[PDB]
């Protein structure tokens, strides 16, 4: 439904 | 040599923020601690040689499969360094062992984690060995039908295994027993699959029955377990062994 915390941390 | 990089990128210690002294409050506190630790695990993996170059999808898959092995392994290291493995050093403000557990299942999970820590005392595990073994645990479980960049993963895994073997076998501290030691470290990594299987089964239960049991999970774990649980349940999880 939205970007995961795991994905956001890996791509920030 | 990734060993030099590994010492540099090592996460710092996080506090639990402990207190009512009940099972549901202990479990909720531990789960919230796991969420803080997970932030430092992801930042550690982000700047990890080899892993940093896999597709985003593969990086997510690997972290979701191995988050438990990473946290229980780091817990065993802290327990060893700070208490000589007498207690489980969850955080500086949350230190205990099996003797504080009254429920049979909770005692056994606590004991299983303590037994890994005691194996660090028996081996006199060094920081160098620990950091490579920690990387090998991130690369210990893959999807049944493999990853997107399966070959690149296999290359990086074989390289980390070789870095462990060369480091152990070439050290003068292990003369006369270096191969025996290497095989003890690889057996300890295989035995991590057995412990983690049990910690995950209790975790999946407390997650499914979270509301009924009053066991709280942070957002990081809610999202991770939500993706991991259907993969594990469907048999889409291939643990990689050294001696099995
Ligand atoms: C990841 C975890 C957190 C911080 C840490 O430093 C190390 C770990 C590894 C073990 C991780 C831990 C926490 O989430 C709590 C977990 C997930 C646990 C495994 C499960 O088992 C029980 C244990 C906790 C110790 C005493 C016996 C019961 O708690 C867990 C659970 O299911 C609660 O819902």
């Amino acid at each position: 439904q939205q970007k995961s915390l795991l994905q956001q941390l890996l791509t920030e | 040599s990734p060993v030099m990089v590994l010492e540099n990128i090592e996460p710092e210690i996080v506090y639990a923020g402990y207190d009512p002294d009940t099972a549901e409050n202990l479990l909720s506190t531990l789960n919230r601690l796991a969420g803080k630790q997970m932030i430092q695990v992801v930042k550690w993996a982000k700047v990890l040689p080899g892993f940093k170059n896999l597709p985003l999808e593969d990086q997510i898959t690997l972290i979701q499969y191995s988050w438990m092995s990473l946290l229980s392994f780091a817990l065993s290291w802290r327990s060893y360094k700070h208490t000589n493995s007498q207690f489980l050093y969850f955080a500086p403000d949350l230190v205990f062992n099996e003797e504080k557990m009254h429920q049979s299942a909770m005692y056994e999970l606590c004991q299983g984690m303590h037994q890994i820590s005691l194996q660090f005392v028996r081996l006199q595990l060094t920081f160098e060995e620990y950091t490579i073994m920690k990387v090998l645990l991130l690369l210990s479980t893959i999807p049944k039908d493999g990853l997107k960049s399966q070959a690149a993963f296999e290359e990086m895994r074989t390289n980390y295994i070789k870095e462990l073997r060369k480091m152990v076998t070439k050290s003068p501290n292990n003369s006369g027993q270096s191969w025996q030691r290497f095989y003890q470290l690889t057996k300890l990594l295989d035995s991590m699959h057995d412990l983690v299987s049990d910690l995950l089964e209790f975790c999946f239960y407390t997650f499914r029955e979270s509301h009924a049991l009053k066991v709280e999970f942070p957002a990081m774990l809610v999202e991770i377990i939500s993706d991991q649980l259907p993969k594990v349940e469907s048999g889409n999880a291939k643990p990689l062994y050294f001696h099995r």
